[PDB]
């Protein structure tokens, strides 16, 4: 299962 | 043994052409399992290997909603890219990012990885402490900064201690027959004459798994790196692996050199020479 | 900044003529992404072929493996045609059995 992704460069 | 499971992603934008694309792969070990690409007619997470195919809608749906979402983040990503560097926006680009676990033989994780890359050099990765990040250049040290006070190794932390090691050994149980079943490779030599004084000898090793071996060429029983021509590892398109190496060598002198194959899903080294009869 | 692909050509078994394959073309350790693969028998493009979803290595170069299925003969030359930014030309290999 993926990672959610929580932040932007 | 050990096992792991990464997953890499790729957005590359292309002005001018079409909207930034989007990719994504899961691995465990050396078995892909799970494809998105945003530019197929209807994005979704779809399997590639058959074990991960009895896994539920919810689990199929929702990893479509997580990469969809993510392939906008990278969207954004690539936007902030072009501000930090100064760089214009007639330009293509591309954000990698490769992250995993990596389990130990008992079963509890061993390590953590969080690395990304921008146009195939570092950007930022995650420390093995999973709490501190090293940025490569200036750029990146003003992502740092943001992702130190937004706390963010903090959920990618629990992320690689937690789901991550259990859909692993979740995974490593759907598929163990094929996952946690090692393949030996199945080797040979073979002589290829270039002139009447000169042959190649080629040893070859085939159909194995995991990827992971050692050819060595030895004349003698010294090792022969410095004129040994070693092929990558290939794959061989049904989830085995390839790979060669060859020597040149003299007419007469072929019984002098041996070839050596280690690979875990063998008993031991093995010592081949070429066997013309 | 720019990293040319590596190109291997190969059957998935040892060839044996008159009996069915696979025909592949490894490309890899290359940056960028964009990269073209053509499978071909006789110089001519073969029609249905399949490739692998792009992926990376551990240094950031990318992999892709095109294939298709082919039966071997004696008279047939087949070979793997890419093309990439680090090329002038279209680059050929072409498919020898003993590598």
């Amino acid at each position: 299962q993926a990672s959610q992704e929580v932040k932007n460069w | 043994g050990s096992h792991s499971m990464r997953y890499f992603y790729t957005a590359m934008s292309r002005p001018g052409r079409g909207e930034p694309r989007f990719i994504a792969v899961g691995y465990v070990d050396d078995t892909q399992f799970v494809r998105f690409d945003s530019d197929a007619a209807s994005p979704r997470t779809e399997p590639r290997a058959p074990w991960i195919e009895q896994e539920g809608p919810e689990y199929w749906d929702g990893e479509t909603r997580n990469m969809k979402a993510s392939a906008q983040t990278y969207r954004e990503n690539l936007r902030i890219a072009l501000r930090y560097y100064n760089q214009s926006e007639a330009g293509s680009h591309i954000i990698q990012r490769m992250y995993g676990c990596d389990l130990g033989p008992d079963g509890r994780l061993l390590r953590g990885h969080d690395q990304s890359a921008y146009d195939g050099k570092d950007y930022i990765a995650l420390n093995e402490d999973l709490s501190s990040w090293t940025a490569a250049d200036t750029a990146a040290q003003i992502t740092q900064r943001k992702w130190e006070a937004a706390r963010v190794a903090e959920q990618l932390r629990a992320y690689l201690e937690g789901l991550c090691v259990e859909w692993l050994r979740r995974y490593l149980e759907n598929g163990k027959e094929t996952l946690q079943r090692a393949d030996p490779p199945k080797t040979h030599v073979t002589h290829h004459p270039i002139s009447d004084h000169e042959a190649t000898l080629r040893c070859w090793a085939l159909g194995f798994y995991p990827a992971e071996i050692t050819l060595t060429w030895q004349r003698d029983g010294e090792d022969q790196t410095q004129d040994t021509e070693l092929v990558e590892t290939r794959p061989a398109g049904d989830r085995t692996f390839q790979k060669w190496a060859a020597v040149v060598v003299p007419s007469g002198e072929e019984q002098r050199y041996t070839c050596h194959v280690q690979h875990e899903g063998l008993p031991k080294p093995l010592t081949l020479r070429w066997e013309p009869h | 900044i720019q990293r040319t692909p590596k190109i291997q050509v190969y059957s998935r078994h040892p060839a044996e003529n008159g009996k069915s394959n696979f025909l592949n073309c490894y490309v890899s350790g290359f940056h960028p992404s964009d990269i073209e693969v053509d499978l071909l028998k006789n110089g001519e493009r073969i029609e249905k072929v399949e490739h692998s979803d792009l992926s990376f290595s551990k240094d950031w170069s990318f992999y892709l493996l095109y294939y298709t299925e082919f039966t071997p003969t004696e008279k047939d030359e087949y070979a793997c045609r890419v093309n990439h930014v680090t090329l002038s030309q279209p680059k050929i290999v072409k498919w020898d059995r003993d590598m």
